């Protein structure tokens, strides 16, 4: 009687994974469907060469990322010095102990 | 049929998700998967009974439709031999030695593989997965509570 | 087609990039694209080639291509596609282990056993102009960039 | 005009973020080497104890 | 005939990085008063009046003669690329100076640079070296790595 619930739980869980997986494959094949006719578009390959020249990202994402990354790297760099100072004391303490 | 059309529409939509069957059909072996995914908790014996006691080779050389699958689910929902979780939580206590609401995972795996209708090693592992602890024990109460919500 | 506001189709960043591109691809900026400007751009980009076959596409749109018509013809062909982040998230569904590569035969089987069944020819056409390792391994993490034609 | 540029002024200033990040990253990378060096010396001295 | 011909048809990516083109576009965005990619005479006139204390009239005529007409982003970029043809990046000269300096640093001395440009075996005259000396920073000798020179030349340590 309990094995039925365990077997059904797997079928229901596996069915849920297939439901979301089926919808995910739709976006994959759909994105690839239009890409076929779009791949051979003379206006696409020509325009893609201009996108690197525009760079719509600008400092809106670079400044925010660099500013947020600098804080994380700053604390990480300072954190390394903290661990280094702690290890220096242990290394120096062990030297005096040894 | 004693079944509303509201839930029947959702049942048809769920059954149409398989697709991989040539057309609006369903295989004998895959019938249990679709019968257990929509709801209910039929057993292997119940599945073989409602299916008319199919032969060993008949489980891979024939396919059914939805007109025959609907009455199967109807009978499984109406006529059933399952039970509430109060009896399941109390059944797993037979293996509890100390009696602190915990049981070894290996014992549960062995009981599921041997005792009962038997289960493959690929399913028992996924069932016992997630409830790993330091002492290797799995609380049967939490296991049953999680299986009931599935 | 579904006629509607051409501005509501593309996203803010997308429409901004399209406008910035239209403002750049123009030897004589004036809200009117002609064959001379396209020919000059092609000559400057490909080291002075001359492809007179591209002029046979102006008949598709009503007269010369305008910025409005340009956005319209971009949206009519880019329908269905989605950004790269969502594409990578959807690709992450398979594999599970997240190795960044999937077998080519597995991808072909997936593209012909659920949803819109893609013929073998359509699946093979996606590999007639791109690299591939001898050990299979469809570098999806790297193929996401080539999908947008961000090379060559 | 390059020294001014109201818009490019942020670009040069934005480069300071990458420069400061790269400069801070250099200290972090060097700190990692010094951190591992102290670990080896601390472990070596601890082994002698 | 406002639309100019193909005029040579020189590429805009012979050996230039995306950062250079981005900086050039950002600079053109400020000069063009009409904000449409048409650097007219009035645009450069106002630019010079604001920066270099107004031109000498002939500057605008010379700039117009040196251009095929209403200069724009693409035309200016192509002209500057053709003028910069043959110039190598700054990293190349930096590495060359670093590997040539025997001090393992990359410095350059005035007295040593004189011999390197003259007695080494070149066609450098007195004025050729005097111009380089005048173009140097506040110091007429490179007592530090070859970085400040490239910085003041390109206005960007990158
Ligand atoms: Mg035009
Ligand atoms: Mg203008």
């Amino acid at each position: 009687g309990f094995q039925a619930c365990c077997r059904g739980y797997l079928a229901r869980k596996a069915f849920a994974k297939r439901q979301q997986q089926l919808t995910a494959m739709k976006v994959l094949q759909r994105n690839c469907a239009a890409y076929l006719k779009l791949r051979n578009w003379q206006w696409w390959r020509l325009f893609t060469k201009v996108k690197p020249l525009l760079q719509v990202s600008r400092q809106e994402e670079e400044m925010m990322a660099k500013e947020e990354e600098l804080v994380k790297v700053r604390e990480k760099q300072l954190a390394a010095e903290n661990r280094l100072t702690e290890m220096e004391t242990l290394q120096s303490q062990l030297m005096a102990e040894k | 049929c004693d079944f509303s059309e509201e839930q029947t529409a959702e049942f048809k939509e769920a059954f149409q998700l398989f697709d991989r069957t040539g057309d609006g059909k369903i295989l004998y072996s895959q019938c249990g998967d679709v019968m257990r995914a929509l709801g209910q908790n039929p057993t292997n014996a119940e599945v073989m009974k409602v299916l008319g006691n199919p032969k060993s080779d008949e489980m891979n050389l024939k396919t059914l439709k939805f007109e025959q699958f609907l009455p199967m689910m109807q009978t499984i929902a109406k006529n059933k031999d399952q039970g509430c979780f109060e009896d399941y939580v109390e059944g797993l206590r037979v293996f509890d030695k100390e009696g602190n609401g915990t049981v070894m995972g290996a014992e549960i795996r062995h009981v599921l593989v041997t005792l009962g209708e038997k289960m493959t090693e690929e399913e028992v592992e996924q069932l016992v997965a997630g409830h790993e602890d330091s002492n290797g024990c799995i609380n049967y109460e939490e296991l049953v509570r999680m299986v009931l919500s599935g | 087609r579904a006629t509607s506001n051409v501005f509501a189709m593309f996203d803010q960043s997308q429409i901004q990039e399209f406008k910035e591109a239209f403002n750049m691809i123009d030897q004589n900026r004036d809200g009117f694209i002609d064959k001379e400007d396209l020919h000059d751009m092609l000559a400057s980009l490909g080291k002075n080639p001359t492809d007179e076959y591209l002029d046979a596409m102006m008949n598709e749109a009503p007269g010369p291509i305008n910025f409005t018509m340009f956005l319209t013809m971009f949206g009519e062909k880019l329908n269905g596609t989605d950004p790269e982040d969502v594409i990578r998230n959807a690709f992450a569904c398979f594999d599970e282990e997240a190795t960044g590569t999937i077998q080519e035969d597995y991808l072909r089987e997936l593209l012909t056993t659920m949803g819109d069944r893609f013929t073998d020819e359509e699946v093979d056409e996606l590999y007639r102009e791109a690299p591939i390792d001898k050990k299979g391994n469809f570098n999806y993490i790297e193929f996401t960039r080539i999908l947008k034609h961000g090379a060559k």
